[PDB]
């Protein structure tokens, strides 16, 4: 065999794939902070579009330039109704997806408190 | 409504320093990435040298250690400062801004520049 060790700093994009690496060379994972702009990392490391779980709330880190000319797979501050295909969400003042029994413009909906997507039929 | 103004380009001597501006109107500067690549003819267009939205820059390999990368965000300009100038830089150079993730491509940019003349000679 033939192996060297490199590293890798920073904002990377492998194919398709999108990775943080921090100033260590060593990716992360999960809800992460860059500069005060948050990101959510999947558990192989690949950066992740859509809404997930975060101490924060459920967030919605979403393409560049979704809104207020956010950064490729940022945290937005979004509200209202979201469909991210067959799924759908619902987003509060405070920015994080709805979650249990909700009133909705005089309508009832429940959200799985699990995933934030709305329970429907 | 979207412009980049490069300025600071020209004629220098080899060895020498040049002081690249990009001044940045019709987006709110302090959201991108903030790039420069440069095209110099018979040869591709090459990322150069990028800065994060906190200010942390990374750099192409040929220019590693010579050039420098900043911005200031309350006057929407970023600087490219050259210094140890070779006849291998001579080429147009650009300034752009994206939201795109790898800093060192340039599709992840989605303004940019009219680009300036830098010109070196032996």
């Amino acid at each position: 065999h033939h192996h060297k060790g490199i590293m890798r700093t920073g904002l990377i994009s492998f194919e398709n794939n999108n990775y943080y690496f921090n100033e260590n060379g060593e990716m992360q994972f999960g809800y992460i902070n860059i500069e005060d702009k948050m990101f959510y990392f999947g558990e192989d490391g690949v950066m992740q579009i859509g809404v997930f779980n975060t101490p924060d709330g459920f967030k919605y880190f979403a393409h560049q330039n979704t809104l207020d000319e956010n950064f490729e797979g940022e945290s937005i501050n979004y509200t209202g109704w979201l469909d991210l295909d067959e799924k759908r969400y619902y987003f509060t003042d405070e920015y994080i997806a709805a979650t249990g029994s909700v009133i909705i413009d005089g309508e009832e909906y429940y959200f799985d408190p699990d995933t934030a997507q709305l329970v429907i039929s | 409504q979207v412009q980049l103004v490069e300025s600071g380009g020209g004629l220098v001597q080899a060895g020498g320093s040049l002081r690249l501006s990009c001044a940045a109107s019709g987006l709110t500067f302090s959201r991108y990435v903030m790039g420069w690549f440069r095209q110099a003819p018979g040869k591709e267009r090459e990322f150069v040298a990028a800065i994060t939205w906190g200010g942390t820059p990374n750099y192409a390999d040929s220019v590693k250690g010579r050039f420098t990368i900043s911005r200031d965000n309350s006057k929407n300009t970023q600087y490219l400062q050259m210094n140890s100038l070779k006849p291998e830089d001579t080429a147009v150079y650009y300034c752009a801004a994206g939201l795109g993730w790898d800093s060192r491509y340039s599709q992840s940019y989605n303004y940019w520049g009219q680009g300036t003349q830098v010109t070196v000679s032996s």
